């Protein structure tokens, strides 16, 4: 539900 | 005093705020007294000096003034909480977390930290804007229509109260990792671990308040008592927002932004 979220906590 | 190990987490911190925040408050209050420079920033006033630094930012439309002026409220926070990312990854213990866990605290933690770091670029008749090269007005901001009139006014209410604490950087970083380590969020899976990371925070940032401010020795709790007043501050403006999803068919949210509100209170 927080896609944009996770990608900024991967990279 | 305090140990090691506490001190190396307040540095961390601190240095990771620095790292993350190009604005803070050292900064900002040298822009707003303002001595080390005679050039101010941009007074936005009315309607007219807006449209005056609007042509400015061109590549960066055509929507009322309101709605405009809420697209770049929207730009500033995304670009907040994504320093706010980085910010956390930094925090010791953050990262470790569940991964879910790290989105909840962020999701629920960010606005609050915004508006503690807000009252850094706030006095009592306006705010810096485009890092730190304008100044738009309390008043004018007042000026507008509903609901968007409703927006800051409440945030400078709290600014005026939390900047007659004197906080300086490093207290303020404590805080903001505070404010996100918060063991009470709504669904966070490992409540035991994050609470025991959060008092370690706190902790250091009691002894550091201890430390920083000798006289003002209830300090402490009387930050206590603002992180609960930024939990009512951010629920009322979560509602303000919702209020204008469902109402100003001309005010949509970065995705971004959606994620963070949707299903928040
Ligand atoms: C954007 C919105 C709807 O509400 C918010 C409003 C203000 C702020 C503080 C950061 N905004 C600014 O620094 C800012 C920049 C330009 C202008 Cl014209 C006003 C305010 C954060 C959030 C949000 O919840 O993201």
């Amino acid at each position: 539900r927080h896609k944009i979220l996770h990608r900024l906590l991967q990279e | 005093h305090m140990t090691a190990d506490l001190k190396s987490l307040a540095k961390r911190i601190y240095e990771a705020y620095l790292k993350n925040f190009n604005m803070n408050k050292v900064k900002a209050r040298v822009i707003l007294s303002g001595k080390a420079s005679n050039n101010p920033p941009f007074v936005i006033h009315d309607m007219e000096t807006l449209c005056m630094a609007e042509k400015t930012l061109v590549a960066k439309q055509n929507k009322e003034a309101e709605v405009r002026i809420f697209h770049c409220c929207q730009c500033t926070s995304v670009e907040t909480v994504t320093e706010l990312t980085e910010f956390a990854k930094a925090i010791p213990g953050f990262a470790n977390l569940d991964l879910n866990d790290q989105v909840t605290l962020l999701k629920y933690g960010v606005y609050e930290a915004i508006f503690a770091m807000l009252s850094s670029v706030m006095n009592k008749d306006g705010m810096l804007v485009a890092y730190g090269n304008g100044f738009i007005t309390r008043e004018f901001l007042k000026s507008l229509r509903k609901p968007f009139c409703d927006i800051m006014e409440p945030k400078f209410d709290f600014a005026m109260k939390f900047n007659a604490l004197e906080l300086d950087d490093s207290d303020i970083s404590l805080f903001v990792a505070a404010i996100i380590c918060c063991g009470d969020r709504p669904g966070l899976l490992n409540v035991g671990h994050i609470e025991k990371m959060q008092e370690g925070i706190v902790h250091v940032l009691r002894l550091h308040l201890q430390s920083n401010h000798p006289d003002d020795i209830f300090l402490f709790p009387k930050l206590l008592q603002k992180m609960a007043d930024l939990r009512q501050l951010v629920t009322e403006h979560a509602q303000l927002v919702q209020i204008i999803k469902k109402t100003e068919s001309d005010a949509a949210l970065h995705p971004l932004l959606q994620e963070i509100y949707r299903d928040m209170y």
